């Protein structure tokens, strides 16, 4: 006899789906909404390559720590990559004042260009060549940071330095200088001559006056002295004025800076991988369209929402009990 | 199921139908086979696809950079950040999981409903020219050849044309 | 639709019925016209209204002041703020959009369902005293005047009272 | 209801049935009483239980410490924290409240659907051996003793076995 | 052949609605849940009018920068409106210590009243009338902030100032003072007489000792000197004690302060509009009941949730296909 | 003639539930998803008891404020409980530098042990026994913080202190010291002999030079002088070097510290209650499995989500109308 029957599609698929009321419902077709894959590489971010510091910290790179690879004129970058614990930071032990705010400022840069601000050859009343340390070796020789000059007394005198630089460039200038804190009065006398000493720095905005702190300290790299660095942004057509009695670590090179946006410093052990993304992770980039991911919390770019889940499977087809 | 179709009276799927989601099986004199209702099926595909696409596309994504920039005398601020990131992680996880659950339920029930609606459509076409077996199948009281069954699917079944023949068979079938 | 009613067998809405959401059209000897089922309709209105009101009222609002109070040496904190604001914006946007989609779907399906349920209610009242045409209309086998039809709506249809007259009319048309 | 069962045609719950959620009442010669369908009922319990458990278990909880650690020259940061806590409070409250409403609705409709499905299951078993009264009750055209009714529940009703007796009563009670 | 038919409402409406499974579904009636409208005005917030600083900054208004409007005393406000870049800030160049915390503190005030704490006429050993600058013009003449006094040596002497003020009022007192950093030793001698100088300030809680920093600086408004301002909250029945050798910018006026709640500083170019609201945006107020809006992120008051959406339309009626 | 009827469960229950479309629907069975109950007690957190300071502040407990209960050695804790306004803080008035960061650091501690770093008996050129105040009463009499030593001139001299301590322990060392700011020169001469004075502290990381500030101040506990305290973490095998001319409040005791995780300081007026929890509130602990609560915002541990709601009732059974 004749029949007409109504029914629905089925197949051999094993795609499973969960439901508010039921678990592990086999289904005809399914789509995961959760991104789990990354390329294990460090890539450009929206067409702009990152500043990859290898075994160099930001401080070590900016002051030119001799052991850091030689100045990569990268004129532009979208984020900065540092290793967890970079080997080449401050070769001479010490500190960087407002360091983290500086790193954040530099994290994304539209234009960067190192320029000579005060030639080394221009210190005629002071020694500019003896400011060298075994803790800062360049090739078995005692050297020093390359962008900044350790001035020392000439003969047995350190006359007062008064030096000014007017930013005639068209861009902000990042200027860096430092002060040396010795171990005792004897060393103070030996390096600079004057016993009581200062560095004043003035801008349209900056009103600074640094005094060295003598204190007995533990040796780091065999050294008890310390170097403390400072920085400003000098606006176009402003000048910066240095006056100092000694312990001055003078600028030589500064940086033209153009800043348009902000990112952060990524801590990652990876290497550049000649690609591009909209979303970078320290474990690799994400080629994304999915609204969620479970790769890693520490992302930079236009990324899907981080979630604690291994699976977000939408049912599209129908129950496929067979 | 909500609509008692998919795992209710139609107790099982057809591996034989591969050209759609919902459709028909027939057996007459001329042979037995499967056909697929391309209308209910494509409407369903459009619906589900739209659902997925809208769960995906409604998500706003903007640039962010994260981010461990606080030092060891700024751990209170660091903790504020942690509470924020953890907060969002919890929000998004719970929402995503529950959304998937809920919408999956809705999807399977949608299938159920489509099946049931096809069934009732046919049932309203045939009336007493056929008997409901109760398994999603209709035993015809008359003779339904290929052209006749294609008319059942097409929504073009001529009920009065067979009503008498059916009426006879119906009759002889009882006493 | 989920319940195959609204855009299924009842293929269209009546501009003639303006006094409710769901109801009836009739045509007899005495004339043709519309009536509205005030029970299914008002229940539906209460339901949907409650839905809207509850999407609105569950929202906790508290005083907040926002807010650009951090200077140019506090840009890391400022960034923390930005990530938070942006975070909440994405959350609320996604949730509000998806909530609207989902609940809109539910609302239209609810209408579908109400219509279908009214249909089946009438269908169970009439049985074989009338024929299902398959468009949400029942062709009466007997004579149903205004009083009779109001009894169909009211849920007070006297099936045995017409069963014979209907029974007569019934076997006839079949050849 | 969505499925017109629970507050539709079955207009009321039985306090007499206490051993399940859905089931049967019968009255024959041998006496009247309640029985409960243990299959539909336990499946429902499993379903709802799973629903509760999953609204509970999908929540990620991690250690947090909160937290008033900022001084009176850190009120901007303190305000950032306030905005964050308040934000999450709003998100969670809105979400929890709406989730409860939505899932409660789904739950009641699930019950509705289960009831309706049991009804149609019985209906398909009995066909014309009994009359649908329209209150979830079937008036038997034949004699259904305890064994017979347990066969209705069990899904083991022998339709042809009574079809004639019924046919007499019908085609004599329809006399 | 008589008929009874079942059907549903329809009209000519074109209101559309989106659905999880379907887009652009024409419908009988709809309600938008998203607020998009604002009145383009600055209003009171829950009955309290804002402190609208015009081309004045908070610092400029508090110290009384001569070029800032003098107005009648606003004794209470709910939030503060500043322009993006106010023209009258510190007329003499320099800085405000803990400035943003002060602005936050002042953002909402229950009671504010300026009172004279130390009369100008009370500096008999010092000049109180020559402390005047072309960078602070009042009426074509060199003037100074109004609320604070720049003391200068009288004849050729600057005897030590020891002055104390006991808060006998019933409210906290916002007290403001300053130090002047000169350009060189000569100026230091010309203005104050003493070469090495200090300002100490003590409270039940404050223990301050300020020393001027001499440094060579760029000119701002033609000036190389700088003025740095400080502040405290003096509790009722506490006293504040000033001692100073020179470079002291002394209080004259202070403020009675009652704080009960907090808001923020709104940056807006708008003007007062004699209205009231529960939710103020820099583009205008929101008359709200809707749970969501898309006006602007920077709101003050009881506001709906900010969202990135142009449309949140709830279906209320039914499908209205033709 | 016979009947078969279909129906559903009912009972006498009054449990109510709300619905998207309907309110106050009586129902067969219901389950609340919102936790409202707490035990009113302070409990261990995941097996670790809290450090409960009674009327003592963290500063008062660390420096050994004489009026604080005698240092019972708690070697480990999961969080710290302070009263809202502890009575015994700094017995001699003053300040703790970076205090909040110190409290946060100490909020959860894996190992804590007080050790003697520099014996009191070891100051042979200075008085170590007269450094005593009425504001710091002990065993009847004028005393001082117990962990730290107020050194005073011996006869009429205060020779320069140079003292160093090498952390030969295997754990970080929390070291505390302080400086005394007097009220005038006379007092400066009376206590220490030298008029111009300093304290320098050096580490592998720290380079500090403190100078006392003389200023006229309000009496707090009858005293105008102030005491300002400082601290570091000394790494294993690092040394700390103190040099000072006077006004030095020297370390005596320091603390071995092992830190593995973080928590916070709970403000609560409750007492220990010999229990255990995963979630502690200042009003009491929560025995939880529910995903939401409404107890109190300020929780520590693995807690459910805080919500503004009195009721979150899930329908499980069915409509139970009359
Ligand atoms: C020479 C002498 O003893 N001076 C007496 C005044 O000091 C005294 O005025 C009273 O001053 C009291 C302060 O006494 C203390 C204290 O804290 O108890 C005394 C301490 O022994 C001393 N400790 C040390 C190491 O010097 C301490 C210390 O100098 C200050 O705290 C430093 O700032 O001073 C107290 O403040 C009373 O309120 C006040 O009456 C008067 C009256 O006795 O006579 C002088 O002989
Ligand atoms: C940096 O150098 C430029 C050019 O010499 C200075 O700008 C000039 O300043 C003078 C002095 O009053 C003005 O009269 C000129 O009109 C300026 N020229 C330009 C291009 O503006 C500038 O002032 C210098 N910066 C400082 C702080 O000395
Ligand atoms: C500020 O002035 C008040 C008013 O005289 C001082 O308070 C009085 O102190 C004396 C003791 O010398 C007592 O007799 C009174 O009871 C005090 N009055 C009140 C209301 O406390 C107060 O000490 C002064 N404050 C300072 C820091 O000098
Ligand atoms: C602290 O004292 C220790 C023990 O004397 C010093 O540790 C040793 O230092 C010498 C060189 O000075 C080395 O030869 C040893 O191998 C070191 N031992 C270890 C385990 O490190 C330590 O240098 C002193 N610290 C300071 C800062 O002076
Ligand atoms: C009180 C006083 O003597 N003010 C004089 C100052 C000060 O010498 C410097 O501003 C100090 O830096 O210089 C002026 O050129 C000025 O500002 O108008 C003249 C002015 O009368
Ligand atoms: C709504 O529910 C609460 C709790 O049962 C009850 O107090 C109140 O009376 C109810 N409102 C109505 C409509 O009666």
């Amino acid at each position: 006899q004749d029949q007409i029957c109504i029914g629905y599609h089925a197949n051999n698929s094993t795609e499973q789906v969960d439901t508010i009321m039921e678990k592990n419902v086999t289904v005809t077709h399914a789509q995961d909404i959760l991104e789990k894959k990354h390329n294990g590489k460090l890539c450009d971010l929206d067409g702009v390559k990152p500043l990859i510091l290898r075994d160099c910290s930001v401080a070590g790179w900016l002051l030119g720590n001799p052991m850091c690879d030689e100045f990569i004129n990268v004129p532009e970058w979208s984020y900065i990559v540092e290793k967890a614990n970079p080997v080449n930071d401050l070769c001479y032990p010490g500190d960087f004042n407002d360091y983290e705010e500086l790193k954040h400022l530099l994290s994304r840069i539209n234009h960067f260009e190192k320029i000579q601000i005060i030639p080394k050859s221009s210190w005629s009343s002071h020694e500019a060549s003896l400011g060298v340390s075994s803790a800062c070796p360049y090739q078995g020789k005692s050297s020093f940071f390359r962008n900044v000059v350790w001035l020392i007394k000439k003969d047995s005198t350190y006359p007062t330095i008064k030096r000014s630089y007017n930013n005639t460039n068209q861009e902000d200038l990042l200027v860096l200088w430092g002060i040396h804190h010795p171990n005792d009065a004897a060393e103070q006398t030996k390096l600079y001559q004057n016993p009581t000493t200062y560095i004043s720095v003035g801008t349209s905005t900056l009103n600074q006056r640094l005094v060295p702190r003598i204190a007995t300290r533990s040796k780091v790299k065999g050294l008890s002295g310390r170097m403390e660095f400072f920085w400003t942004i000098l606006k176009p057509n402003d000048a910066i004025n240095f006056e100092s009695n000694g312990n001055f670590i003078a600028p030589e090179y500064a940086y033209k800076i153009v800043k348009k946006g902000d990112s952060t410093i990524m801590k990652s052990e990876l290497e550049y991988g000649n690609c591009n993304t909209k979303c970078q992770t320290p474990m690799g980039a994400i080629n994304s369209s999915m609204p969620f991911h479970n790769i890693h919390p520490l992302t930079i770019g236009e990324c899907p929402k981080y979630v604690k889940s291994n699976r977000l499977v939408l049912a599209i087809g129908l129950r496929n009990s067979p | 199921g909500l609509f008692g179709a998919i795992a209710g009276f139609i107790e099982g799927g057809w591996q034989g139908m591969v050209d759609g989601w919902y459709g028909y099986h027939h057996s007459n004199e001329q042979g037995s086979g499967y056909a697929a209702d391309k209308e209910s099926t494509q409407k369903a595909i459009d619906g589900v696809t739209n659902k997925v696409n809208s769960i995906i596309d409604k998500m706003n994504t903007q640039f962010e950079a994260v981010g461990r920039e606080f030092n060891n005398l700024e751990r209170r601020i660091e903790n504020l950040n942690k509470k924020m990131e953890d907060g969002f992680l919890d929000v998004w996880t719970y929402n995503a999981e529950l959304l998937v659950l809920m919408e999956n339920e809705r999807t399977l029930d949608f299938h159920d409903s489509n099946v049931k609606n096809l069934y009732d459509k046919v049932r309203l076409q045939l009336r007493d020219n056929a008997k409901e077996l109760g398994n999603g199948c209709f035993e015809f009281y008359h003779k339904c050849d290929n052209e006749c069954m294609e008319s059942v699917r097409n929504g073009t079944y001529d009920y009065p044309q067979y009503s008498e023949e059916a009426r006879l068979k119906r009759e002889e079938i009882s006493g």
